[PDB]
């Protein structure tokens, strides 16, 4: 919840070596190490409002990890263990940002 | 149970594909037994002519 603390908000591309405890439709309890290749986006890097919107969430690392973990777990919950392992990366990556484009 | 069902399903499908290879094998096994007996009888013609 609160382990690291730094004066700077890292905007450059990075990752989170997070592990989740998900459960598929076959109830198969498996933990799985995630990365969350992330980067902050600013279209106008001088506007005070947008720039201060960076510090909106004070625990953005945890927010990103929890949101992706929740959505991943919810989507793998609808598939069997066989499906979650055949299309492992496929279903987890569509789990994070489920749409059709 | 919900993972053993997956194991059973994949092993059953592989058993069916193994039977596929076995049955296709036996299938042209028959035909090639057949075609070699064809040639054998073709010249058993000369056998029994001259015998």
């Amino acid at each position: 919840p609160h382990a690291r603390r730094a004066l700077c908000l890292l905007l450059g591309p990075d990752f989170f070596t997070d592990v989740i405890t998900i459960e598929t439709a076959d109830h198969a309890r498996l933990q799985l190490q995630l990365a969350y290749n992330w980067h902050f986006e600013l279209k106008n890097r001088n506007d005070p409002a947008e720039a201060a919107k960076l510090f909106s969430v004070p625990d953005f690392v945890g927010d990103a990890c929890k949101a992706i973990a929740s959505r991943v777990r919810g989507a793998v919950a609808s598939v069997t263990f066989d499906d979650f392992h055949k299309n492992s990366a496929r279903i987890i990556r569509m789990a994070v940002f489920g749409f059709e484009m | 149970l919900a993972i053993e069902i997956t194991t059973n399903s994949q092993e059953a499908a592989a058993k069916h594909e193994a039977q596929r290879l076995e049955q296709e094998a036996r299938g042209r096994l028959e035909r090639q037994k057949i075609l070699d007996q064809s040639e054998a009888e073709k010249a058993r013609k000369e056998l029994l002519e001259l015998e």
